[PDB]
């Protein structure tokens, strides 16, 4: 009903 | 307690090269008291943005010197404890709390050295309010690609005392001028960035940003310093 | 803060202040950069700003927003799950925390490492491929701008 | 048990430690469920089901997710919270009223 019927990810991290 | 036994091998002439040994004696166990019934019907009944009151009844009451204990707990900030209240009757009065935000609440009974666990968690939203404190973190920067086009990009304030709905961008060449003099830009609330195209040449732009609620609107903000080419 | 765009591309952007990751009318996101010594090239993230938008049937718009020394395992509102609370669309989890939205198919992950915090994000390339008019500044998307960029 | 076993084994331990049952030894206890993050063998292989005396039905619970047995349609994993449009009530037998 409220659910979605390929995964990307995005990354972030400090020095 | 910390016992040292020796052990000594006698005859008739006497007692011989002593043998020592240490050992501690297990603690004895104590039997806990058992429980009281926990507080029924509690209720939480939601008067203003930082009052709600508390009702509790309970069926142990058909003289004793027992005191009702109340707590409440929001998950913002990150970490933090239940808040404690002593009650000697059936209702209890929360204040100090923030604007529309959950809290948990929950109450104990307490006889001596027998008490009850905590009722059932009753949960109650405080209603919303006029925000106090303007958006922070006011960033404007240069876009590569289209220098007539620059990007204002700010963060939603702390005292937000409320879901938002919008916000108003002003944009203006002079400081001391009124907002009447300044033009409007309102967005909307569930996006953050917003483009501003027609930019002119050689002139310094101060930008301030507001916030919307239902209750009203958020306060004023420092002006911000950024010259074109 | 290094960056990894859904394309596999690393770039060193210094992104001084407020910056968008993520924008359109499915998902905001919005993070606030800090040097950690004065006056230098190097920066880290010091506040994540995550926004749902309000859906009809699902989920009401939810604010959620992270700073230094401080993970929350819920939105501004005070409310751990999104919208109403028998449904069970959006949800936060907590160790590490994490969250959970069926709706729009992503899964974030954020920690504090230090003094700063880090974020992950797993979203399917049609949700993510998606853009409204004057809506095209997404560092997650697309690469950061080479002013930012150090060479 | 050496008869059962078809003349293979039949020691069973006497008085199992760490909340143990079985000739084995390993296994877990009611008003007790066990942590799927850690396995059978280990000390802290049972975690403690809270069940609330005024909403939960009964002290013993579900052993693989952690869940009591609920009055009223209770919302809550150790039957704390009613449910939405239930109030709290007065009564023992009826703990949420719509
Ligand atoms: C409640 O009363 C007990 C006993 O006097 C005390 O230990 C406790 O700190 C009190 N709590 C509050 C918040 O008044």
């Amino acid at each position: 009903p409220c659910n979605y019927h390929s995964y990307l990810f995005c990354g972030l991290f400090g020095d | 307690s910390h016992y040292v036994i020796t052990l000594k091998a006698f005859n008739n002439v006497g007692e011989g090269i002593p043998l020592y040994e240490s050992a501690v004696t297990r603690p004895h166990t104590v039997p806990d008291p058992t429980p009281m019934m926990p507080p029924v019907g509690v209720q939480a009944s939601i008067l203003s943005h930082d009052t709600i009151r508390i009702t509790w009844a309970d069926n142990s009451l058909p003289t004793d010197s027992r005191y009702y204990t109340v707590r409440w707990k929001t998950n913002i900030p990150a970490n933090t404890k239940y808040k404690n209240a002593n009650a000697t009757t059936l209702s209890y009065l929360v204040t100090g709390l923030k604007p529309n935000t959950l809290y948990e609440f929950s109450v104990m009974v307490t006889k001596g050295r027998r008490s009850s666990t905590w009722s059932m968690t009753a949960h109650g939203a405080t209603f919303e309010l006029v925000p106090t404190s303007p958006p922070k973190d006011v960033t404007v920067v240069s876009k590569e690609g289209k220098p007539r086009t620059i990007i204002v990009n700010w963060q939603p304030p702390s005292e937000a005392n409320g879901k938002i709905t919008g916000y108003i961008i002003y944009y203006s060449t002079d400081v001391n001028a009124e907002i009447h003099d300044w033009v409007i830009e309102p967005v909307v609330g569930n996006r953050l960035t917003h483009q501003i195209q027609e930019l002119t040449l050689d002139t310094p732009y101060y930008f301030k940003i507001q916030a919307r609620n239902s209750k009203g609107m958020g306060p004023m903000s420092e002006a911000v310093q950024f010259r074109t080419p | 803060p290094h960056l990894r765009t859904f394309k596999d591309n690393f770039q060193t952007c210094k992104v001084e202040g407020a910056w968008p990751l993520i924008d359109n009318n499915y998902l905001s996101v919005q993070v606030t950069n800090v040097p950690v010594v004065p006056g230098s090239s190097a920066t880290a993230t010091n506040k994540i700003t995550i926004i749902f938008k309000a859906h009809h049937e699902c989920t009401d718009q939810k604010v959620y927003q992270a700073v230094t020394d401080d993970l929350p395992a819920a939105f501004v509102d005070g409310t751990t799950s999104g919208g109403d609370s028998d449904a069970k669309s959006l949800r936060i989890v907590e160790r590490y925390v994490e969250m959970h939205a069926r709706y729009i198919g992503t899964t974030v992950f954020v920690r504090q490492v230090g003094r700063y915090l880090t974020l992950a994000i797993r979203m399917p390339e049609d949700l993510a491929m998606s853009y409204e008019e004057s809506q095209d500044l997404q560092l997650c998307v697309n690469g950061c701008p080479l002013s930012e960029r150090i060479d | 048990l050496y008869k059962l076993s078809g003349r293979k084994s039949g020691g069973v331990c006497l008085n199992c430690r760490h909340n143990t049952a079985g000739r084995h030894c390993h296994y877990c206890k009611e008003g007790y469920y066990r942590d799927m993050g850690k396995p059978i063998t280990h000390r802290k292989a049972c975690k403690a089901c809270d069940c609330h005396p005024v909403g939960a039905a009964g002290k013993t619970c579900n052993q693989t997710t952690g869940q009591c047995p609920c009055k009223d349609g209770v919302t809550g994993i150790t039957c704390n919270r009613c449910a939405k449009g239930y109030q709290q009530s007065r009564s023992p037998i009826a703990p949420c009223i719509k």
